[PDB]
């Protein structure tokens, strides 16, 4: 079948350069016009640019990106180029590497999985994590709230699990949200029975790779 | 309308 | 720059109905329209492209109509791999516009969310920060407002929400709001509130807190 594989993707500061690859395979490369799609965290698709077949002397820009990425290809090498300059933050996506259907069409057929382009000035630090306590006024015999607060790290992404993975059921872990700072922050809950807060241990652990930051926290009613 | 090339 | 129009921007239905999603031009693009599907984590899928050409290896539900400035793709009967996203594509003209989507999501009854508050901890306050976490869990329709109040007074510019996928086995929404004070303004103040308004509840539910109080 046809494989698409971008390469080259990764964290870079605003004003910076990037240079992604995408290596083909189960088609004549040379054959067919080539295309690059962005999709940024939570939004959809947007074309970047177009490459002809074969040579690829003619080539096409969306206009968000016209005068700082070009797009070339090798075809002796079954490869795609797009050379990113003079980065900005709006420009933080899933970059993929798509082929146009047609001899007369860059709509796409075949994508790549994509590879992520993440343009910060941010420099990497591992989140506090904060207890959500389960509430004083948690009903008797009913059901109780509690989670973990993670909050101000970067880059993503961060892990969570409860007990040690042991505990899944009712648990919502939520995507995370980038705020103003540059800095994530995502919080994780779970609802358990009332009754067990007092004798149940509740631990969320925290992995974030990036920094080598693992805190196992517990969460227990706040005493007073 | 149709105001691009594909095959050069 | 040609305009895509996807309507409705979600589509809530049960297994074995059919679906239409409708995609507009802002002018004529001929029956130069491709459809994509996209689930979460993955490339899209191409569809049906360039005049309503289904793909070979495309189930014969998924079908392309229209031209001009009005499409519809139409599955004929929902089957559990289909809820997920779709989006047109124009390729009669550069640049290539895409719409922004229509996720088909699966219909249920309607579900209230329980709804939790929850103070900054001491040890964010002894950072120099304030968090305030308000819970939405389990509900459906996914549409949900949530308002903070401090001291009655409402909010406006300092909370940021999350939410879940679709939940696997009850098909419910959860939703996080944030609302982020500095220690000095958290301080300063004495009634936390979240009010939350659901189609599931008869009237808006609050959960509040006093700061200073077990």
């Amino acid at each position: 079948e046809v494989q698409l594989v971008e390469s080259g993707g990764g964290l870079v500061q605003p004003g910076g350069s990037l240079r992604l690859s995408c290596v083909t395979s189960g088609f004549t490369f040379r054959k067919f016009g080539m295309s690059w799609v962005r999709q940024a965290p939570g939004k959809g698709l947007e074309w970047v640019a177009s490459i002809s077949t074969p040579r690829g002397s003619t080539t096409y820009y969306s206009d968000s990106v016209k005068g700082r990425f070009t797009i070339s290809r090798d075809n002796s090498k079954n490869t795609l180029y797009l050379q990113m300059n003079s980065l900005r933050a709006e420009d933080t996506a899933v970059y993929y590497c798509t082929r146009g259907y047609s001899s007369t069409s860059y709509a796409m057929d075949y994508w790549g999985q994509g590879t992520l382009v993440t343009v910060s000035s941010a420099s990497t630090k591992g989140p506090s994590v904060f207890p959500l306590a389960p509430s004083s006024k948690s009903t008797s015999g009913g059901t109780a709230a509690l989670g973990c607060l993670v909050k101000d790290y970067f880059p993503e992404p961060v892990t969570v699990s409860w007990n040690s993975g042991a505990l899944t059921s009712g648990v919502h872990t939520f995507p995370a949200v980038l705020q103003s700072s540059g800095l994530y922050s995502l919080s994780s809950v779970v609802t358990v029975p009332s009754s067990s807060l007092g004798t149940q241990t509740y631990i969320c652990n925290v992995n974030h790779k990036p920094s080598n930051t693992k805190v196992d926290k517990k969460v227990e009613p706040k005493s007073c | 309308k149709g105001n691009y090339v594909v095959t050069s | 720059d040609i305009v895509l129009t996807q309507s409705p921007a979600t589509l809530s239905l049960s297994p074995g109905e059919r679906a239409t999603l409708s995609c507009m031009t802002s002018t004529d693009i001929d029956d130069d329209m491709n459809w994509y599907q996209q689930k979460p984590g993955q490339a899209p899928r191409l569809l049906i492209s360039e005049g309503n050409t289904l793909r070979p290896g495309v189930p014969a539900r998924f079908s392309g109509s229209g031209s001009g400035t009005d499409f519809t793709l139409t599955i004929s009967s929902l089957e559990p791999e289909d809820f997920a996203v779709y989006y047109c594509l124009q390729s009669f003209n550069v640049p290539l516009t895409f719409g922004q989507g229509t996720k088909v999501e699966i219909k249920r009854t309607v579900a209230a969310p329980s709804v939790f508050i929850f103070p900054p901890s001491d040890s964010q306050l002894k950072s120099g920060t304030a968090s305030v976490v308000c819970l939405l869990n389990n509900f459906y329709p996914r549409e949900a407002k949530v308002q903070w109040k401090v001291d009655n007074a409402l909010q406006s510019g300092n909370s940021q929400e999350s939410v879940t996928e679709q939940d696997s086995k009850d098909s419910t929404y959860s939703l996080s709001s944030t609302l982020t004070l500095s220690k000095a303004d958290y301080e300063k103040h004495k009634v936390y509130a979240c009010e939350v308004t659901h189609q599931g509840l008869s009237s808006p539910v609050t959960k509040s807190f006093n700061r200073g109080e077990c």
